[PDB]
């Protein structure tokens, strides 16, 4: 969103992956100096990392070490 | 105004409607204005 559009939503879209499964986010955070290369955790791991500009939204890749779910995590 | 209008001899309930409708016209100019400034984001923005 803007400033001041709360109507207007400037960019919003979503990031779902192929299957039919409830992608829950887990304590994501935005790209360190915004580099568009967000991340996002999931509960059984699944770091979803995925960028912003252009085409690139939905689930670019991922990767799993664990089964828990990230809480705390920091880009830098 | 009201007995300038009848020192016109017109009522002045048509000067009357002449005023609060040249009301209504500075108000459209200052909508204007307004979309001189934000265009149309006034929409939704705080001021606007």
């Amino acid at each position: 969103w803007s400033l001041d559009m709360l109507s207007h939503p400037q960019d919003s879209m979503e990031l779902v992956h192929k299957q039919s499964k409830a992608v829950a986010v887990t304590s994501m955070s935005f790209p360190v100096g915004d580099v568009n290369n967000f991340v996002v955790g999931s509960e059984e791991g699944s770091v979803y990392t995925a960028c912003r500009h252009g085409s690139k939204a939905g689930i670019s890749e991922m990767f799993e070490g664990h089964q828990g779910p990230i809480t705390g995590i920091h880009c830098h | 105004a009201c007995k300038m209008s009848h020192v016109r001899d017109l009522p002045p309930v048509s000067g009357s409607i002449i005023w609060a409708k040249q009301i209504d016209r500075q108000l459209t100019a200052y909508m204007k204005r307004v979309e001189d400034v934000l265009g149309k984001g006034w929409e939704n923005h705080v001021e606007g």
